[PDB]
């Protein structure tokens, strides 16, 4: 591989990282608004 | 004594070398190897081993299911690695009991096992996909994807399909050595003594003859040997004197032979034919026959008890 | 970080790492069906 | 009839006994002295088992069983009508599996090929000589033999291994398995090999030994190749009856109680046994 | 009960099994046909005319020839229904079909018996690479014996009765399955001549410091009438054959002739 | 320190530890799973 | 590899290094807040 | 004592070593956790 | 391995060790503060 | 003694030591934990 | 090896082999005070 | 008797004189902690 | 192997097997004195 | 009878004796092991 | 394979060896006879 595509190849894998931890992201705090998953002292 | 060809007396090396295959994402891993004892009995070079996608998948799946296993039994012994040892063969992971059916059981009470047993599968399946396109890759046959596929069926059809057709897993297979073993005691003495089961008879006959086929086919080769005989895939292209006496050997024998291709042939539906009629007989059980020996009754085997 | 790239082949790092994410994935959703709060199929109760 | 390569080596001598007198064909069979005490044991054996269904309760073929004698006959030969008859076909059997042993020889000798399938034979005899004579003498009774009936050997295998609790824990029994699934295996994979070379699709030429080690290095990263597959595949299905044997010698002359129970040497191994 | 019924008496399992009769009876007839691309049609002992005892499966019997694709371009039918010349240099002991045959001069050099050898191609095996498979390790440098092993170079040759047949001066090998295939003998008597001798015919006897080729198949006698072979670097299938074949007839034909 | 890149090759490091480590993370939340204290899908009290 | 190559990668990784420990310390913190996992004399 | 790098390389020394220092720190932890007074996470009474 | 890779290697070696080993005893100093390991005749 | 270093290649006999008295060691270790009077992680009395 | 490579190495060894079996012995001097595996008559 | 190193290669014969003797010694220990009176781990009254 | 070596070998094998056989002897000495392995007539 | 030396290798003598004295006297040991009257370690009563 | 005086040779430390372990047998043989004889009296042991 070289340099420029190197360099080109990282642009689209940190795009496509962030977009993915970003929807993720997003389904974690739906989730966790529908029930979440820390339980208290009690228990749930 | 001759010379009676069970282990090489002088080998020899070379540099390492294997047929070519269009390039991949994955190149064939490591360094080859060379041991003298394999050299004795086969081949000598532990080669490289071809990765690709597809066995990635099927080792990422497979070592899933493998670690989940394996830390449940630790877990089952309170993770003691002393009373592990003690215990081994006893421990297992066990299906779900009966009311859960085919759904997700909890974790602790076979919902594991449900987890294990599907990333299991789904290795194998990936591993049949594997032992297929390395044929292809090669321009060979798909015969041993094919042989493999009924080893498979019977693998399904303990661990799964019948479970399907019996709507739940509780008579699934216990992953654990001892277990395994008592799983298929009680298996036989909860449905009347898989003795009586037709298709059990079957897949023992061609486990037995199996045996006696390669027994038969491996003393033929090396008593050949001295003929060129172990070179078979060229006397199947150009047939040579060895390849005639091991036939008439048999047909002055028995009243009938093979060809050096249609053995292997025989090798491969006899072994098929095992694990196949096996799981047709796993199949019927308890679906449509719900005891064998009243089954053998009905049918002549047995006396009337 | 770039520099990774010539380390490593692109198409064997997207194929590892797509395999590891899809079978961690699976795992993750299979483990929530395995227990009484998360399931959302048999959607039991917050008692 | 001949095979249209057969009549170049169909060549006199190779008898172990008897001469020239019986060095024929009959047919694609060879007889030999011994292919014709083949047939006085077989014609013998077989009338007698007929004999023995005469005598029994049935004509079903499922059915027909010719039983050993009562243990309380310890090793004396038995009456005929009790027991007598199957101790007279057990013998006739051995002489009939012998002399197919030694016409395989003969038969070797004329070709001019090595010995290896009726040495191979005879640990198919030993086993049946170890379930019929070793077993039961040292167990001081013909009546631990089998009887020779399509399903009452069944039922003396079954009532043999739960007199021992459960026969999968005879470590002897586990390894004789693990050999006989090995060698089905084995099997498979070496039938599947060889067709898949000779027969590489169409348009594709035949593959050779090159390719045949390219696919057990590429699948499993190791090839045993061709010669010594049938040495592998040999010697598994040999050792799976020798470890066979030993299951049963052990089970009744030396060990006589559960076989669950033996493996709790294993638990009071002094580095765990807490 | 009536879980499994399909009349009175027939069940599903009554039926799914003699669908497996059904089927393995069919596969039996592919197997016998398989059996039958090499040998058949079946001949008269005597005549040699096409002759056998046949039912209406004969039909059946033999299959269309499958033709096998060679790397090299040519191609192998089978069946092929080439055979065997009806004449050899032996005699019937008795006229009737059954009867064995004695040879009527040397059966090691008539090629009769376990001398007997197959037509062969007059082609070598081959490499991969197209290269022939089996040379003198002369001729494949890359080659050498394992360095824990004995090299059979050197060596003298030795006959069951102790006599001194030549000595080892090359191993032919091959490449393809990278293996011993013969050793190449400098003869004692007419010294000069060199001949093979297949690998699997022989052990090294190695108890005294003097260590030795031994061969049980044939004696030091017979060595001189080993065949030979047209190029001094490669072998035909044929020439294989014919050499194999000699070596594995002393066990028989070598206190005779 | 710097000089263990010159004894071992990044390509095979980098890949071996991140499969130890995974392994690890996987071994200890499945430990804590089994516990009745940490298992926070399952959610017990702490009376 | 050079040294050039080596110190490169070694800064990287020093980076690299330092981050995961780093949120591995935020989330043990936050666990130990959550439920701590040092029992006294009479247990939790 | 520097010597024993002359006569083993530590390439090989410093896998073997991480591996041993694994396991045997593994083996530890499990044991403890089978223990009643030393599982941490159960935390039985003294 | 040269005698002076070799004493290099060994400077290296000997610090690195020395800290793993003051690692572990502060380790097993807290945790024998917490609940000693060896009993007494008693037991525990 | 020294003489010993002409009959064996140090190399080979540290290594092989080393694993020697490491499962011995082990061994010894297991077989006190399997006591009750000297498990030292379960410490029952000495009544 | 030499015979001054095979006295050397004999050296090391030496002073190893005795600290080893010093800590041992002093190991198995604490253990003793713990708790004697000698029993009496009596048993312990 | 020195003529014995003249028979037998003394590396060889002190490696398996040493496997033996061990083995030895480990069997006659794993014995004596089976009986009553000489396991000196769990120690039983002389009664 | 020559005369000379093989006497040098004896010699320093001789002294060995009197070492070993001398702890042993003294070793079944000590556990005799503990508890003795010949039973008398009423046995143990 | 020195002869017996030429007639047999003495290398394979020693090694076949050592072999089957030492398995000879093993099972004699554990043959009396066997016994109430001779097992000395459990040492019962005659 | 070997020589007469190199089998007369052997042959004389293996005549000391041999007389040496019967020695020592004999010896042990004694030992445990006076401790319990293994040959029953007619009333048995
Ligand atoms: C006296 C003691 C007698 C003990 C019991 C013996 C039973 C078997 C009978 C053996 C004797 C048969 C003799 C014979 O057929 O000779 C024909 C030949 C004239 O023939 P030809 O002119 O040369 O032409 C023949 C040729 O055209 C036929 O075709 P081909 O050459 O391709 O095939 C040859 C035949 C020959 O077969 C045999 O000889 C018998 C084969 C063995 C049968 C065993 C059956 C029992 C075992 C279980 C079966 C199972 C079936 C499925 O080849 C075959 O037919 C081979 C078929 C192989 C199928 C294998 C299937 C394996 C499955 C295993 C089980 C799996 C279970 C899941 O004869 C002559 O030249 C004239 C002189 C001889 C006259 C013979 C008169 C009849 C003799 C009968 C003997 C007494 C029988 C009770
Ligand atoms: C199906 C179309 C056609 C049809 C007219 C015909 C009929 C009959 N054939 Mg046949 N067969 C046909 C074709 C064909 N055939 C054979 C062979 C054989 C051999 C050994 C194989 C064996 O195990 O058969 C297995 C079954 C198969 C292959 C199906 C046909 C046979 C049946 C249903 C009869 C089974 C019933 C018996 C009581 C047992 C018979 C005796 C023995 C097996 C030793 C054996 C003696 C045999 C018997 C008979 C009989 C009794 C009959 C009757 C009742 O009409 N047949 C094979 C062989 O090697 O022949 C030398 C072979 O190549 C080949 C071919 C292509
Ligand atoms: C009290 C016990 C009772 C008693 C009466 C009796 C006795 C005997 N029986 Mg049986 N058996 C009993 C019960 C019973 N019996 C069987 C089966 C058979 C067949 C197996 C064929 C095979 O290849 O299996 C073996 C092949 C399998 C299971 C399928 C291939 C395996 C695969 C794909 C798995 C691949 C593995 C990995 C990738 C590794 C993953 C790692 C991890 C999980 C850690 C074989 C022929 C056979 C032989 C005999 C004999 C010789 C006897 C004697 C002499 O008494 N028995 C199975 C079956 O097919 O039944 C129809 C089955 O289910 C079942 C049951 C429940
Ligand atoms: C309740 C039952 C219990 C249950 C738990 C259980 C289960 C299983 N077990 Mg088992 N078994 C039990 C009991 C039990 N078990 C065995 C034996 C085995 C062996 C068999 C193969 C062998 O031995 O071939 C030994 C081979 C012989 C004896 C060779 C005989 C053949 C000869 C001389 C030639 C005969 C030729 C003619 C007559 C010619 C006829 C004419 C013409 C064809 C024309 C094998 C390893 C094995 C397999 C399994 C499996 C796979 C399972 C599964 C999956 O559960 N078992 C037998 C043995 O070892 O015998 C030496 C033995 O006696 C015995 C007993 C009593
Ligand atoms: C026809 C019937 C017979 C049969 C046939 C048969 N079996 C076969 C085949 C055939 C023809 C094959 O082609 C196939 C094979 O490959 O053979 C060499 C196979 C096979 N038969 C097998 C077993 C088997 N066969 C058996 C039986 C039989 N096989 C029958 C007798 C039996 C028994 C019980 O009798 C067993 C146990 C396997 C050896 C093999 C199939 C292998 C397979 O599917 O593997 C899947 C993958 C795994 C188990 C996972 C391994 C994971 C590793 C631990 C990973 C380590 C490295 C990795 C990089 C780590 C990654 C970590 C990260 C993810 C964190
Ligand atoms: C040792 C490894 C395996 C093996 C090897 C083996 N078997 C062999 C050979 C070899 C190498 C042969 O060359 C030989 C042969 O010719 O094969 C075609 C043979 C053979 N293996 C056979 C069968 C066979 N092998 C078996 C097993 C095995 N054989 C092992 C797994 C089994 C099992 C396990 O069930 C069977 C049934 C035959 C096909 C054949 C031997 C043929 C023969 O001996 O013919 C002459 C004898 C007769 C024609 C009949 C004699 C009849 C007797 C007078 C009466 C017998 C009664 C019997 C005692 C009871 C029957 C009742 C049953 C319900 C129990
Ligand atoms: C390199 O690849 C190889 C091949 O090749 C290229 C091969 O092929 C094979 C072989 C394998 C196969 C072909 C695959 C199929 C095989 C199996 C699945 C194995 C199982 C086998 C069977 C089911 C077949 C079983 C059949 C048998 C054992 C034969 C039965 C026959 C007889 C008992 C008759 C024997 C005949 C004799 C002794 C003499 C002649 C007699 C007769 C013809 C009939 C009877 C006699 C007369 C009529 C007259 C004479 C009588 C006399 C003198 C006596 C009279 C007195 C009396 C009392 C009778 C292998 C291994 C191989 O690796
Ligand atoms: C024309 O010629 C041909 C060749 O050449 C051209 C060939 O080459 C071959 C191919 C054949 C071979 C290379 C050798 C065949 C030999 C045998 C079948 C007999 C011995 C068994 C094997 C070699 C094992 C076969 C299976 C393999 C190699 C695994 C395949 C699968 C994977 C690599 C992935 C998944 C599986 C893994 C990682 C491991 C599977 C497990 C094992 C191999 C067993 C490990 C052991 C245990 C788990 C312990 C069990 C025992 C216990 C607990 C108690 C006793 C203790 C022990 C330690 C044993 C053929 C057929 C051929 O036709
Ligand atoms: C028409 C008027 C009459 C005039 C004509 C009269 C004269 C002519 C008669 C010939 C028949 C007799 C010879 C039979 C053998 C002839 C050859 C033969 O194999 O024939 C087959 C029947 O074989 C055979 O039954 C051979 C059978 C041999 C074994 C017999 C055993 C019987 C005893 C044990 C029984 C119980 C067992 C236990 C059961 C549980 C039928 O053909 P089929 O195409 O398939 O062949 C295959 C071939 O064509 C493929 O190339
Ligand atoms: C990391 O270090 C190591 C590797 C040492 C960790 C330790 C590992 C160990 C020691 C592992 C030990 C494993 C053992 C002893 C395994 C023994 C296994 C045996 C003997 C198994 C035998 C048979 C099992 C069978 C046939 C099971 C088949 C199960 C199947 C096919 C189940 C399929 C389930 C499916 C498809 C589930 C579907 C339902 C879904 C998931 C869709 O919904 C609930
Ligand atoms: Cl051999
Ligand atoms: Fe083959």
């Amino acid at each position: 591989i070289t340099e420029g595509e190197a360099k080109e190849f990282h642009k689209i894998f940190t795009s496509s990282i962030l977009v993915f931890f970003g929807v993720a992201a997003f389904a974690h705090l739906l989730v966790w608004i529908w029930r979440p998953w820390v339980p208290g002292p009690n228990g749930y | 004594s001759e010379y009676q060809n069970i282990l090489t007396g002088v080998q020899v090396r070379t540099a390492p070398h294997s047929a070519p295959i269009a390039k991949g994402i994955f190149p064939r891993l490591g360094k080859p190897g060379f041991s003298y004892w394999l050299g004795k009995i086969g081949d000598a070079q532990i080669g490289p081993i071809y990765l690709g996608t597809t066995g990635v998948l099927s080792l990422v799946f497979g070592f899933f299911a493998i670690e989940i296993i394996g830390f449940n039994l630790l877990a089952s012994v309170n993770w003691s690695p002393m009373e592990f040892g003690r215990q081994f063969f006893w421990l297992g992971l066990e299906p779900p009991a009966a009311e859960y059916g085919l759904g997700f059981a909890p974790l602790a009470e076979g919902g594991w096992w449900q987890i294990a047993g599907f990333f299991l599968t789904t290795s194998i399946l990936l591993w049949w996909v594997r032992m297929y396109r390395r044929a292809r890759a090669l321009k060979m046959g798909t015969h041993t994807a094919w042989a493999f596929a009924s080893a498979i069926f019977l693998f399904l059809s303990l661990g799964f399909i019948r479970p399907l057709l019996m709507g739940n897993f509780s008579e699934s297979v216990p992953f654990g050595i001892f277990p395994h073993l008592e799983w298929t005691n009680s298996f036989s003495l909860n449905y009347g003594n898989f003795f009586y089961n037709p298709f059990h008879m079957l897949s023992i006959a061609f486990l037995y003859g199996s045996a006696l086929l390669f027994a038969m086919h491996g003393a033929t080769i090396l008593a050949v040997s001295r003929l060129g005989g172990d070179r078979e895939v060229e006397q199947i292209t150009d047939r040579g004197t060895a390849a005639e006496r091991a036939a008439l050997f048999w047909r002055w024998t028995m009243g009938f032979n093979a060809t050096m291709e249609s053995i292997h042939r025989w090798a491969w539906w006899f072994a098929v034919l095992c694990t196949f009629t096996g799981a047709i007989g796993i199949l019927l059980t308890g679906t449509v026959v719900d005891n064998w020996f009243e089954w053998g009754v009905k049918h002549g085997l047995a006396p009337a008890p | 970080m770039w520099r990774i790239w010539q380390l490593f082949d692109p198409r064997q790092a997207l194929v590892g790492l797509a395999t590891f994410l899809f079978v961690l994935a699976l795992l993750i959703h299979f483990i929530l069906l395995s227990t009484e709060r998360f399931n959302w199929l048999e959607g039991a109760s917050t008692k | 009839a001949l095979l249209s390569f057969e009549r170049k080596y169909r060549v006199r001598g190779g008898t172990l006994i008897g001469g020239d007198l019986f060095d024929f064909w009959v047919g694609p069979f060879y007889v030999g002295f011994f292919g014709v005490t083949t047939l006085l044991f077989t014609v013998l054996g077989t009338a007698l088992i007929v004999w023995g269904a005469a005598l029994g309760p049935s004509w079903t073929f499922w059915q027909i069983s010719i039983n050993p004698p009562d243990v309380s006959y310890g090793l004396a030969m038995a009456p005929m009508a009790k027991g007598g008859l199957w101790q007279i076909i057990t013998f006739s059997a051995i002489g009939a599996f012998v002399s197919w042993a030694l016409r395989e020889v003969e038969i070797c000798r004329k070709l001019g090929i090595g010995y290896h399938i009726p040495f191979a034979f005879g640990f198919a005899i030993l086993a049946y000589v170890s379930l019929v004579v070793i077993r039961p003498v040292m167990m001081g009774a013909w009546g631990y033999g089998f009887p020779y009936g399509f399903m009452t050997h069944l039922d003396w295998v079954s009532n043999t291994g739960y007199q021992y609790a459960n026969f999968h824990y005879n470590p002897a029994h586990m390894l004789g398995i693990t050999l006989f699934f090995t060698t089905c295996l084995a099997l498979a994979l070496h039938g599947s090999l060889i067709l898949s070379a000779a027969n590489p699709g169409k348009g594709e030429v035949v593959k050779g030994p090159e390719h045949e080690n390219t696919y057990f290095q590429d699948t499993i990263g190791y090839s045993v190749g061709t010669l010594g597959i049938h040495r592998v595949g040999l010697i598994l299905a040999l050792s799976a009856v020798v470890w066979s044997i030993i299951c049963m010698i052990l089970s009744g002359p030396i060990y006589t109680g559960s076989w669950p129970d033996w493996w709790l040497w294993w638990q009071k191994l002094p580095f765990w046994n807490h | 009960m009536n879980k499994g019924d399909i009349t009175g008496y027939m069940d599903v399992a009554q039926v799914v099994l003699y669908a497996f009769w059904i089927f393995f009876a069919g596969l039996i007839i592919y197997l016998r046909r398989e059996d039958r691309r090499e040998g058949y049609p079946l001949e008269d002992a005597i005549s040699g005319k096409i002759n056998s005892l046949q039912g209406l499966g004969s039909v059946f019997s033999i299959a269309r020839p499958k033709i096998f694709k060679l790397k090299t371009g040519a191609t192998y039918a089978a069946p092929n229904f080439k055979r065997d010349a009806v004449a050899i240099k032996a005699t019937r002991t008795a006229p009737t079909a059954g009867a064995p045959f004695e040879p009527t001069g040397n059966p090691m050099t008539d090629a009769v018996g376990p001398a007997a050898y197959a037509l062969r191609d007059e082609l070598p095996d081959l490499t991969l690479g197209g290269q022939p498979a089996i040379v003198p390790l002369r001729v494949a440098p890359t080659f050498s014996v394992a360095a824990e092993d004995t090299d059979p170079r050197g060596l003298p040759v030795v006959d069951r009765k102790g006599a001194v047949a030549g000595k080892v001066t090359d191993l032919w090998i091959d490449r393809a399955s990278i293996a011993i295939r013969y050793l190449e003998v400098e003869l004692a008597a007419t010294p000069g001549r060199k001949v093979l001798l297949p690998f699997a015919a022989t052990r090294i006897n190695a108890k005294t410091k003097s260590k030795t080729v031994t061969v049980q198949s044939i004696l030091a006698r017979h060595f001189a009438n080993v065949p030979t072979i047209a190029k001094t670097d490669s072998i035909t299938r044929r020439e294989e054959d014919k050499v194999m074949a000699y070596y594995s007839s002393g066990y028989l034909y070598s206190d005779r002739v």
